[PDB]
């Protein structure tokens, strides 16, 4: 049967296509949801029937430290005045031996937020651009 | 020095500062420059966790380094140190200092130069009626900059 | 007496029957309410008279290690569109001995919403992908 | 005085009598509130007139481990549908010995809701129920 | 004068006049305030007036151990329905010599709630009713 | 440049003129904002308009020890009835020196409330009444 | 590559041109929002479609120790009534060599609060004033 | 003071407090002058590290005594002191205190000064049945003020 | 109490509690007055946090005295007293107390009484098959109102 | 027994419990039967903060008291014991227990009735290579109900 | 086992991991059974809070063993497995492994079966230029499932 | 080497850092192979807590490895490299490591590469007056990677 055992949630890859973004360090909150529609039943207690309604996906965090390669996210972000690009990008979760355990991929990108780097003369840590992503669907 | 494999040995301090420092200083014990360190567990794409990536901090300092006078003589001055510089009046109580090192023949080698002193305590020893040994005025010297050299 | 069989909050078996969900390892908010409707008497202070109306299940947060098998619940929630299955699931905990304490089966269950797992290079866990579940009813 | 007899918060008992629920483990909420109106009396400043209005008692949250003969609260909960019976139930705090400091009893109770147990595969606890319990005043 | 009389937050001296409520134990939110209402001064940028209105006394929330004195302070919060009591209470604040430091007074007393104590088998304490107390002015 | 002096938050003078309440012990929240009103240019995306319009004082938490001479306060306090009084107060930050760092002043002065003391048997602290301060503006 | 050169969050440099603001010691919330508006496409489940819709830059609070030349930013506040100079700020990320990393600038700015020091006679800590900045576009 | 290396030995303690000494005293235990600290890591505009600046504190005080008096005879004035703490009276509590160093010969040469004397806590020693050692009313003395001098 | 140095000696333990006590008894340590201090940190016109006066406290209590009976014999009054509080029964348990402390003769000088104590502990010595020394039936005591005297 | 002072000696130690026993037991060095306290700061009328006022609570048990079984002998009853725990089983792991202590002459005088043993661990001593002491097979007993006389 | 209580001298260890074996093996550190309790506070309709629950939990496991191979020779087998399991290779790190205790003559008599090793930690003894005492190759192993027999 | 039963004793070490770090130099020590260990307490139908599942980890790195180059001399290299770390230039800072063991003979028989060195910390001995053992630089040396071999 061996050991296959699940993905830690340490080793990873973390991408962006597209607009040189390059691969980032840190992921949060990919989730997709349905939103239940509740209606009770008047001659019926009991419980209150559950009927599915659309499908939604929230948005994802990526963080990465900053690096001098910030002025491409900062560049993407500004160019919806012009025209904007939807790359599409990856998401996996890896074992200690590199092979793949489950791998994600956004069907299409739209940035929402980059809360820049928290400067701190005392704090003793290394900046951490944090970049903000609209989800658009599961690829296979 | 003398060899090529030589000892600075424990005998051989002084204080040159600007409180007039007497002939007891004795022992002298905590002296260190520290700097610490952050972690950045960078991943590329090979999948790896990566190394530990570890980048430079500012000069941890407050480094007392605290100065045995061996004996609670007349000479109060460490005392006042303390007092003028409690009710403030920093114009006489930055006091930079220098710790001085000799050889086995009484000549300095190395000097850990100083850069902003305090004073921020001075302990006495136990007053114990029967004892043998002397009083010890121990300080804590608080530094601003780090040593040097 | 026996000396008892007290209950334990450690020894248990979740599992989801239908698709090939398999089964899961921590359970969560499993829970009954009703909706009292509170009526206050104008002419008799002291209290207000407490009337029950309906009953609701509450919804049940499962969460599991993520396995390679984590692409049956995607398939499963993003079958909507062309169509959902409700399977029964079953909620029982044990003691230690593997006998049972008491089993609940829940009638019908539907995907709400699917907390992938939160990757991070610096914290030492495993990926907990975390599958909420709609209710129908108790079994009997 | 006999050195009096202090209450304390460790030595009691809780029951609730009719259905077979037995006597549960840990108490929480039990509370009188009495509403009040305020008019501002606009003739003078310095006060605003406090007058009371009705007396409401609030929810009560019993807990217990879990034990086997939680499928009679299920019954209990669930029997809505055909008729619920309101049995009287009992609150009391007792010192070290066992004699009575203050004996409350529930006039008439309602389940309003059952969080059941919280399985987790790490947590080294016991599952503990808890029933939320209605009220209708208190008995003398 | 005399190293002063500094005052101190320990020693104190709570009761309540009238019914037999006796002394309580502990003290909160004892506070005044002043409604005051916002003006913006249309043509003169720089501030926003300030002109007081009112004066509001909040509740004030005392608990005591659990002592078979209680009987008391139920049957007097149950006594709304056939006619209510309100006594002068007193909050004075001393120090460790028992000499008065600044003694205030209630001038008519109202209950509001009375959280009972929270029963536990676990929590090693003592029970602490909770009287909260409504307010109408200080006595002078 | 003498090793410069900068500030601290440990040296400092609070006081209020007029009713004697003397000098209190530490301040609070003492601060000025500006009521920008954002505008979005309808043609030009990529940016808000930041239009700067009046500037609102915030209120102040003035805290001291419980001394006698409260009686002061609650005088002035419950003299809004027959006429209140504004005088000027000051907010100072000093060095250990004594020497003066920035000298703030109050304008207009109004009390907002004045949350006594938190009486309790068991915590081993000193009595701290709070006088909350309106504003009008910094004196120059 | 050299052993890369990785930002940190220790080396930096925060600055303020037009009025003698000088130097300031500490950033924080530097970010770029992008409002997106959700549009349910009713014909098929499964997503929601995401676009794109104007760009809103958020507040930056920026702290300093407080020196005596904090005269200059009230002065700068209180200039509301007279006009408000707008200057353009800096925000900059270093590495412990001076060198640079990203320079990001602020093309106009607006005093928006100034939360004073928070004085205690307890705390041991520097006073630290704090300047809130609003925002326009990024230089480049 | 003899010659100038007098290392004040430390076989020579007394204090003149206002209630009643005692004949057997000894183990006059820690006596500081403590200073707090204050951090503020200030940055200028070359991007330097900033040393980290250092500032004045108050003087904290509560300096702990533990006067140890050679077990306890029938005088009672500690236990009285601190009986009469526990119920107020400070008219006779809140007394003023005096740490007095001795020279090499029995003369008074350094005096430590203290504000406000408490007599906080008064802790007897062991009873064991088969000791050798003497009983030890051992007091603990705090202060309003730190010590002066 | 002859000579104005009374070195009162360690050993002069016993104490006469209303249960039944022991004809020998092993322990007796831990017994001390305790109250704590408050931190006000005053502030003046002149900006000097100068002083941090202190005010009094309640009678800090729960001193666990520990008594080792030297062994346990077939005296079984230690465990009934725990055995009685831990079922209530405050009319046998809440035994008042007072320790004596003897003269360097025989005699009682001065005592410390006991206002309230109730027991808590009859933690017990190891158990070694090859050791020399005996088995200590450790009391724990525990205080409501601080001892007098 | 047979003396006007007995205090028992060490070297008397034997249990009889439902599981197998051995023959040498070198030790056994836990027998609490601890109960807690509270705190009430209870308030009169006249102001004093008052006595610190104490209850009664749970004889809480827990109290696992180590064993030593000196040497792991082919005898594997032990290791036999916590493998049914760990595996549940609790209708045979569940075991009453007694701990037994003898006189100066070898009778028992006073029992330990336990409750309800568990045997919650097994720790074996190090396997240093060249050492001269023997191997201890350390067992850690847990109660359910504290102990008995 | 030839006399009634001989038990076992502590020299007799040997590994028996699938990886290469070690000619000294120099000591073995502790091994557990590892397996604590939880707590319920169930009190029975006549008041009393009841005897404290203990019901059961999961054997912990984790089990760390400081294998201490004295003397790094040129054997790099504990240095390559730890190596392996820095980059995965669970196919060749995952590798179960048995303790072996042998009798007073060297026969084996008790083996402490692992289901399954680590090796998580190598750390070599300190490089004092003028001690004695030679080199540590001190190994950490870790388990997934606890010791058996 | 020479034996079956070998030992790498003492007395051995050295290093290959291109800061000159040589001549006399004692007491290097902390070596480490650090990776720690996760947790997954796994579920089947069975019911049982299945064990205690445990996976990969980072290798941590961090190894503050401490030099103790007795003696500081006029060579002050060691100085020079944390002066030069704490203002940055990285070109001459973040130097590559190696720590040298040589067997019974002055031979290299195992090398402990070194990724990445970076000299974070230097201390320096108690300047006692009246003692007898030298002053000692100790130096604290952390990594990026862990070390190789």
């Amino acid at each position: 049967m061996t050991r296959k055992d699940p993905g830690s949630s340490i080793w990873f890859s973390l991408a962006i296509d597209g607009e040189s973004l390059g691969y980032f360090n840190g992921c949060e909150g990919l989730s997709t949801q349905v939103e239940v529609e509740q209606r009770q039943e008047g001659g019926n207690n009991g419980f209150v029937w559950q009927l599915p309604t659309r499908v939604t996906y929230s948005n994802i965090r990526l963080t990465r430290p900053l690096t001098p390669d910030t002025a491409k996210v900062a560049k993407w972000i500004s160019s919806v005045q012009t025209g904007i690009q939807r790359p599409t990008a990856q998401i996996s979760a890896l074992r200690a031996d590199g092979s793949l355990v489950a791998r994600w991929g956004l069907i299409d990108v739209l940035p929402v937020s980059w809360q820049g780097p928290s400067l701190d003369p005392g704090s003793a840590s290394v900046a951490n651009e944090v970049l903000e992503i609209a989800h658009h669907g599961f690829t296979d | 020095m003398s060899l090529p494999k030589p000892e600075d040995v424990l005998v051989a301090p002084n204080f040159g500062i600007q409180i007039d420092g007497v002939m007891v200083e004795y022992l002298n014990s905590v002296s260190n420059l520290q700097i610490e360190q952050d972690v950045i567990r960078y991943q590329q794409n090979q999948g790896t966790t990566g190394r530990n990536n570890v980048t430079l901090m500012p000069g941890v300092a407050k480094d007392g380094s605290v100065q045995v006078e061996r004996g609670m003589s007349q000479s109060s001055v460490f005392t006042q140190w303390i007092n003028d510089s409690m009710a403030g009046r920093m114009a006489t109580a930055r006091k930079n200092a220098t710790i001085i090192v000799m050889d086995y023949e009484d000549n300095p080698v190395k000097r850990w130069n100083l850069r902003n002193a305090w004073c921020s305590k001075v302990v006495a020893g136990t007053l114990k009626a029967g004892d043998t040994n002397a009083l010890t005025e121990t300080i804590t010297i608080v530094f601003e900059e780090l040593v040097v050299e």
